């Protein structure tokens, strides 16, 4: 499974929509298979490992109480409402095994605004009380590195990794928890339309012909003014990123954006 | 060695979402078995009163293994409801975008989720490298040397002496199985392009972001058409062009002569997994508004009456809740739906799921990949009849081996080749229109006060829907129907057993402990419970 020479991470998937775990699928230079093989030793993920059921479980308990230590990245806010009971794997609730596991992990990584601030399922009005993993976990002493987006950039996922790694600590954190590495400037700082911000000059529609020119997207409801990410410098897929195909930012990395950043299309 | 009890498997592993099977076992063979889907999230509870616009954002949050995929469906359903014809450039893009999708997710799905029931990679490392490269040489136009495999061979012996197993991690197959057939170099071979498909993958989603903004969780859809002027540009296409084209070879050379090579050995998996009734609802339109425009077509087929494909009728579609965790009994068509938690525990009440079970005029409904190429085939669809009948020719099977594990595990590889080529098309077609002067994306709108809608993406799963109803220009109701919905529900208020539920009856398992046949079931229907449930 794990123990010695990589070092190991238990990945655990709450309430999501695996949106995270496939872009950390997407990981260039390094590939996934790279990060896997020979960065790390993914000791535990629902969504790709060869054991189910019990089996799977068992893998689980010896990750986690290895001598050698474990690192956790969590994917999905957690359930609180009911006791818990609107998410449970191996008929426990999502609540109770990361209320066991976390605190027993050398570091934890709260990858994606669900872990990080509660994500789409604690929208209003929250039927699941679901929380982010710090919230939810406070009183045990959890503090996760929040690596905020919806998803994140997989790239910074894996500097964090690295760091941590290389540096035995975590990186500067902002006041939410996220590296200042990636998290430190608005989207719209660095964003290409900024000098038609400047100049007033918005696209009134997507229809338009100041659309089609590249103007600026804020009348059309972009967030880029209050969102702290890396969009526009690492991009996405190594080739694009929301403004650049014409559509405005929602706000994917800021906490509570669901109910916050909306209506989507109005500033 | 033949079991009666119950086996549970809980989780579900190399799926989407949360996943509980129980089964009960008599004499070696499943005689029952419940699909528990059991993390809720409350996604239309969340968009009542929103602005309809809005909705797409949220519900693209459904899932992010079908990413866009709802996004699509919301964005037509609000289409939809306004009466807006979005221009010919915004149909072009959004079905580019969805093609590529396809291509991403059942790739993914064959190598990353489904092949570890069938392939045992600690096995490869007794392979002879050199008759694997001739097997896999053999099968494929792609040459691969001895050297190409023993390099694999050569980083999973490092790993595996690691003792640090990761993923593998007490693997079924470990110290064997009886149930794994493969020999060790095609083991050897499965494995190779099981990694190479970690990066290709890559690439297949890249396709998607080169117009859609980004993968995962596109961003490049409005009501009315699309956002991105820059898919227009010669260099956009260009690079698209040139990623579908790797994604498509990866597809007719690797993946679909690895899933012929697998099927061949498991050619028992013929006789396991069947169902009764199939449901499509087209893609690909050429008219927002008619399914029949669609390059698959809609349709219903009962009790495998392939010679009777009923026309698809929407307001057929009701939503159960007796077997639910949701409250009473009353099914719901979804412009009138509900979605009222009420949670009483495993089999309290005889409740046993948190999905909603979908029923066509009463009738449990196999979505998907086979229920898409078996209607089309049987529409007279010329490029799936082709491929259909090769695929029958090379495993030296008829068309009744369809009705199986194998058979839907083959059609998923089927529509694949089938939809690679036929995004060629459609990207020249987009071309063709860019260069008579069409260059106009989207169209302009209006909100009204009162409208319903409904919005259908034929997705990798099947038949998905999404169904609003608009009040005082908000969100009065907004319904998700999804194809693990209908696949992967539970039993209705007449008892009906799923699809998923009545396909697992009569699999064999022979080692309860390590119970690999319910996952090639299972696994079979590549399920989505984030989608079922939402
Ligand atoms: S942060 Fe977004 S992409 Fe990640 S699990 Fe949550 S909803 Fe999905
Ligand atoms: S498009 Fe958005 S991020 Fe870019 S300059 Fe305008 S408001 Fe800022
Ligand atoms: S929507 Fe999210 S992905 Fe970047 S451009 Fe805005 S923070
Ligand atoms: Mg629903």
């Amino acid at each position: 499974l794990m123990g010695p020479r990589r070092p190991s991470v238990v990945y655990l998937h709450n309430a999501e929509c695996t949106g995270c775990s496939e872009s950390v699928l997407r990981a260039f230079e390094p590939y996934i298979d790279t990060l896997i093989l020979d960065t790390l030793s993914l000791d535990y993920h629902e969504t790709i490992m060869a054991a189910a059921g019990d089996a799977a479980e068992a893998a689980l308990e010896q990750a986690v109480n290895s001598p050698h230590g474990f690192i956790a990245v969590v994917e999905g806010g957690i359930p609180t409402a009911a006791n818990g009971i609107y998410g449970k794997v191996a008929n426990h609730t999502m609540l109770d095994i990361c209320s066991r596991i976390l605190p027993k992990a050398q570091a934890v990584i709260a990858y994606g605004t669900c872990a990080t601030f509660g994500g789409v399922q604690a929208a209003k009005p929250n039927p699941t009380g679901a929380k982010g993993v710090n919230d939810a976990l406070k009183h045990l002493g959890v503090k996760a590195i929040n690596i905020a987006g919806c998803p994140p950039n997989p790239y910074n996922l894996v500097g964090t990794i690295v760091y941590y790694l290389k540096n035995k600590a975590a990186p500067e954190l902002d006041s939410l928890n996220r590296p200042t590495m990636f998290f430190g400037q608005t989207v719209h700082e660095q964003c290409p339309r900024l000098p038609h911000f400047d100049a007033g000059e918005f696209a009134p529609s997507f229809e338009s012909e100041e659309a089609r020119k590249g103007w600026c997207l804020y009348e059309l409801g972009c967030k880029g003014p209050v969102t702290m990410n890396n969009c526009p410098k690492i991009k996405f897929n190594q080739t694009n990123w929301p403004v650049d195909a014409g559509h405005p930012c929602i706000g994917c990395s800021e906490p509570d954006f669901w109910d916050a950043m909306t209506p989507f299309y109005q500033n | 060695s033949s079991y009666s009890g119950p086996i549970v498997v809980d989780p579900v592993t190399r799926i989407e979402g949360h996943l509980r099977i129980e089964v009960e076992v008599e004499n070696g063979k499943v005689k029952n078995a419940y699909s528990s889907s059991t993390l809720f999230r409350g996604l239309e509870i969340i968009l009542k009163g929103r602005d309809p616009r809005d909705a797409q954002h949220f519900t693209q949050r459904t899932c992010g293994v079908c990413t866009y995929t709802h996004a699509l469906a919301s964005t037509r359903c609000v289409d939809n409801a306004v009466g807006v014809h979005i221009p010919k450039n915004a149909t072009y893009i959004r079905n580019l975008v969805l093609g590529a999708q396809y291509l991403h997710d059942h790739i993914v799905h064959f190598y990353h989720l489904h092949a570890l029931d069938f392939v045992d990679v600690t096995a490869a490392l007794k392979a002879d490298p050199a008759k694997a490269a001739k097997v896999a040489s053999s099968i494929s136009p792609r040459k691969t040397t001895a050297a190409d495999l023993k390099a694999v061979q050569d980083k999973l012996k490092t790993f595996v002496e690691t003792g640090q197993l990761g993923p593998f991690t007490n693997a079924y197959f470990l110290g064997g199985h009886p149930a794994y057939y493969l020999d060790p170099e095609t083991n050897l071979i499965a494995t190779a392009h099981y990694l190479e498909a970690l990066r290709l993958q890559v690439k297949a989603a890249r396709a998607m972001a080169v117009f859609g903004a980004k993968n995962p969780h596109t961003q490049f859809t409005v009501v009315g058409g699309v956002t991105c002027y820059d898919a227009l540009t010669p260099q956009r296409i260009a690079e698209f062009e040139a990623l579908w084209k790797e994604t498509k070879a990866f597809v007719d050379e690797v993946y679909i002569p690895d899933l012929l090579v697998v099927a061949a050995a498991y050619k028992d998996w013929t006789q396991y997994g069947g169902t009764d009734n199939f449901i499509t609802f087209g893609e690909f339109p050429k008219d927002e508004y008619d399914l029949n425009s669609r390059f698959f077509k809609p349709g219903v087929v009962f009790k495998r009456d392939f010679k009777n494909i009923k026309p698809f009728d929407k307001m057929q579609i009701e939503e159960h809740v007796r077997h639910s965790w949701y409250e009473g009994a009353e099914a719901r068509h979804p412009w009138k739906g509900q979605t009222q938690p009420k949670y009483t525990d495993l089999h309290g009440d005889d409740r046993y799921s948190w999905m909603k079970a979908p029923r066509y005029m009463g009738e449990p409904m196999e979505t998907g990949p086979l229920a898409q190429v078996l209607i089309a085939y049987s529409q007279g669809h010329p490029k799936v009849k082709a491929v259909t009948d090769a695929v029958l020719a090379k495993l030296g099977v008829g068309p009744e081996a369809l009705f199986s594990t194998l058979g839907r595990t083959a059609a998923r590889g089927i529509e694949t080749a089938v939809i690679a080529e036929y995004v060629g098309v459609m990207l020249q077609e987009y071309k063709d229109n860019i260069a008579k002067g069409d260059n106009v994306i989207c169209a302009p709108w209006e909100m009204p006060k009162q409208a319903e809608g409904v919005g259908f993406v034929n997705a990798p799963r099947g038949g998905l829907s999404h169904w609003i109803r608009i009040e005082d220009g908000k969100i009065g109701n907004f319904q998700l129907v999804v194809p693990s919905t209908w696949t992967l529900g539970p039993r209705c208020d007449k008892n009906k057993l799923s699809p998923v539920e009545a396909s697992l009856i009569g699999t064999p398992v022979a080692d309860a402990k390590r119970p690999v046949e319910i996952l090639r079931t299972v696994h079979s229907f590549d399920p989505c419970i984030a989608c079922g449930v939402h």
